[PDB]
């Protein structure tokens, strides 16, 4: 398929110590550099990587907007728009 | 079309091993199937990956193993294998295995006078039949009598059947004014020197 | 599972074939494929087309200009057009199902070839011109003078047929367990000598004089004949 | 919207406490995610775009 069996060095819980992993992952994470196939990470060039939030949803939930005392948003519940423009029941 | 093996004997209940050569092999896998004797082919590939025999998923040959298996195994094998845009499946010219063993040709077949009929409608035709033998090279050589005479009509090229056994036998095409006259008649068996033959007579009663 | 071929195997020098098989039985009979297999007189084998249900236009290309395959929605009886190439390598044409066994329903996703895993009978296919001939029924009568149950010689002649196909059935299609069935030359005519024997065990046997089943092929020619009781 | 490839979990420490998750070994057949979506609905949607 699309993945591809790596190997690579981290440093395991003692700083001293180097363990070599073998873990998966998607295609185009890595790009070519050089019998054996020899690239690199797609980040190190670009910005420093950092691990996501563990259980946290990453999906949204109804976020409504309100303006502060002394101000008003104005609802806009008109049938047509003509890409901006006078309104006829503005709310 | 493709790079097929002609002809491999057996190993006496041992290592088995085919190649047949191509350049998809890493692309549509392999796919064998045989041909039995007059029979119709049947499975021997068991893909899933996306039983008994097994192969190995190589770019050379890809190869076969039919285990230790020396008897009970002899037909004509193949190969189907997949263009990368589905255009054919390619065979080269055959793959004829053989099995080692078995004695030889011992041809048990009685003869046959042809009779009613045949005889009263214009030919003849002397059946004499010659059957079950391993190896073939079995020359029939009908008789007039004690001294071999021509005549030439037909004998058939041996024919595999039951235990790897040839019977196709020999064919004859006379007038009745040459079988219900003069000589009695009689065809031989030979082999190797020694070999069991009968006799035929036009009339018995 | 079953299939049953059907259709005329004489085809006079180029011309056209209208080759026929029926599928008899199937669990599943959409989603597995369809092949048309060309076996050489005793030579190698040929592969013919690939035909799916979709409308799947999948052939053997080195005879593109040749191939028209026949595929029927009511039924799943197939058939298959040879058009100007006949002769060129004539033997036998046998028919079977390229199963898929798809993992996930995505057509591009997860299918794959598991081969051709249920074949049917063959039916014979010989270009070589001529007409069709009839076969002559004329017994051989059988040779006995022993005591018990022992060596018996029932003989079915027969002096000519056109087609290769030959069909023969011992006591209509009764004991047919000791049937031996030989193969025979042209004979420098076209016309084959084929003849058929049965060894069964002479014991008692009045009424019971096994009988050949003739059936041909085009002419459709079905003439029983009954071995002369002589002993 | 599916993935069908299904993944265990794998976790090495980068140097002290800090855990890293990736993805284990996909159990089962290879296979692309599949989205999916209707033929004829979205033909129907497109039928008032081009008209506008
Ligand atoms: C918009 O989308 C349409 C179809 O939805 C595209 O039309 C096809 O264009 C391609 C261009 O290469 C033609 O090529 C063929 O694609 C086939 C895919 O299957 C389609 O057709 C089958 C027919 O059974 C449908 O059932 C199915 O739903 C698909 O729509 C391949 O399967 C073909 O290969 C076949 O034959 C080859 C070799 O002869 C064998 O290898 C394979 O086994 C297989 O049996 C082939 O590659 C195709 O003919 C066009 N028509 C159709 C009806 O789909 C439009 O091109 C696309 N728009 C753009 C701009 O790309
Ligand atoms: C990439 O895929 C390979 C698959 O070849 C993964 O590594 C291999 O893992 C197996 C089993 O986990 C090792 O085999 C066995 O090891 C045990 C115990 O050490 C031993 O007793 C057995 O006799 C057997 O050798 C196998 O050796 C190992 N490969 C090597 C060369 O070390 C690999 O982890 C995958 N990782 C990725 C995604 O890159
Ligand atoms: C949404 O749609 C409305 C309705 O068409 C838009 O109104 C149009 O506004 C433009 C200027 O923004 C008008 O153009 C000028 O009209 C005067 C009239 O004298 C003419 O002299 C000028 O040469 C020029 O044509 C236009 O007339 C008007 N609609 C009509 C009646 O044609 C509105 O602006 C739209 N929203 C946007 C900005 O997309
Ligand atoms: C989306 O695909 C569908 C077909 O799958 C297209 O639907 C067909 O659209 C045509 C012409 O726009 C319709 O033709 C009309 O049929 C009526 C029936 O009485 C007839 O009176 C008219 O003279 C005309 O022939 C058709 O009914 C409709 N249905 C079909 C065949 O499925 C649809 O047009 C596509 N989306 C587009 C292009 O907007
Ligand atoms: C992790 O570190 C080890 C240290 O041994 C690497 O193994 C060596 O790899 C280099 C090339 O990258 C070779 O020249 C050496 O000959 C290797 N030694 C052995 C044991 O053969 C290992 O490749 C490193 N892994 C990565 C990709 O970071
Ligand atoms: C636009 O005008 C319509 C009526 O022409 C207003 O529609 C109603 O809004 C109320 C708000 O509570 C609803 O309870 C009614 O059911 C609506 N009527 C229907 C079915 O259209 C609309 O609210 C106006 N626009 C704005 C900006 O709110
Ligand atoms: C990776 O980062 C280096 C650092 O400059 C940059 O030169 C390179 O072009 C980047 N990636 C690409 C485009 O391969």
């Amino acid at each position: 398929g699309e993945m591809k069996n790596c190997s690579f060095n981290v440093t395991t819980s003692i700083r001293d110590k180097i363990k070599k992993e073998y873990a998966l992952f998607y295609k185009l994470d890595v790009v070519p550099l050089e019998n054996i196939t020899n690239y690199r990470l797609i980040n190190c060039n670009t910005s420093v990587i950092t691990q996501a939030c563990p259980k946290v949803s990453f999906e949204p939930i109804p976020i409504h907007y309100c303006a502060p005392a002394g101000f008003a948003i104005l609802k806009c519940n008109s049938k047509t728009f003509n890409g901006s423009g006078p309104c006829t029941n503005v709310s | 079309e493709l790079t097929q093996p002609p002809s491999v004997s057996v190993s006496p209940g041992q290592t088995a091993r085919i190649t047949c050569s191509g350049a998809p092999l890493t692309s549509r896998f392999t796919y064998w199937y045989r041909q039995k004797p007059g029979q119709a082919p049947v499975l021997i590939i068991s893909r899933s990956s996306q039983g008994r025999f097994s192969a190995s998923w190589s770019g050379t040959t890809v190869t076969l193993t039919i285990r230790g298996v020396q008897a009970d195994d002899e037909a004509d094998y193949y190969c189907q294998s997949s263009d990368t845009s589905d255009s054919y499946k390619m065979f080269g010219g055959g793959t004829k295995l053989t099995v080692l063993g078995q004695p030889a040709a011992a041809p048990s077949v009685t003869l046959f006078p042809p009779s009613s009929e045949e005889l009263q409608a214009n030919k003849a035709t002397l059946v004499c039949l010659i059957s079950d033998f391993y190896p073939g090279a079995v020359t029939v050589a009908w008789k007039a009598d004690s001294s071999p005479v021509k005549a030439g009509v037909e004998t058939t090229t041996p024919s595999k059947q039951s235990n790897n056994k040839y019977a196709a036998s020999s064919y004859l095409s006379l007038t009745p004014e040459q079988w219900k006259s003069h000589k009695s008649y009689s065809c031989q068996v030979t082999h190797e020197g020694s070999t069991v033959e009968k006799t035929v007579a036009p009339t018995e009663c | 599972v079953q299939l049953r071929e059907s259709g005329p195997g004489l085809v006079k020098p180029s011309e056209t074939l209208s080759l026929s098989c029926t599928v008899s039985q199937d669990s599943r009979p959409s989603d597995h494929s369809w092949t048309w297999v060309r076996q050489s007189p005793g030579k190698a084998l040929e592969w013919i087309g690939d035909i799916h249900y979709n409308g799947a236009t999948t052939y053997n290309p080195s005879l593109r200009s040749r191939v028209r395959i026949e595929l029927d929605q009511s039924i799943p009886r197939f058939s298959l057009k040879m058009t100007s190439m006949t002769a060129a390598d004539t033997g036998m044409y046998y028919c079977a199902r390229n199963a898929i066994r798809i993992y996930g329903v995505v057509a591009l996703g997860e299918w794959f070839h598991y081969g051709m895993d249920v074949w049917g009978q063959g039916t014979a296919v010989t270009v070589s011109s001529a007409s069709t001939k009839g076969p002559s029924v004329f017994p051989l009568a059988p040779s006995s003078k022993s005591t018990s149950g022992g060596t018996a010689a029932l003989g079915c002649l027969v002096k000519d047929y056109f087609p290769e196909p030959v069909t023969v059935s011992w006591n209509s299609g009764a004991l047919t367990s000791g049937v031996h069935t030989f193969p025979a030359v042209l004979q420098s005519s076209g016309l084959y000598s084929l003849s058929s024997v049965v060894t069964v065990p002479s014991s008692s046997l009045g009424t019971q004089t096994y009988i050949c089943n003739v059936n041909h092929k085009p002419s459709n020619t079905k003439v029983d004949k009954r071995v002369e009781p002589k002993s | 919207c599916t993935r069908p490839n299904n993944n265990t979990r794998k976790s090495i420490h980068i140097g002290p406490g800090r855990a890293f998750y990736a993805t284990g070994d996909i159990i089962g057949n290879i296979r692309q995610a599949h989205c999916n979506i209707s033929k004829a609905r979205w033909n129907e949607t497109l039928g008032q775009i081009v008209a506008k």
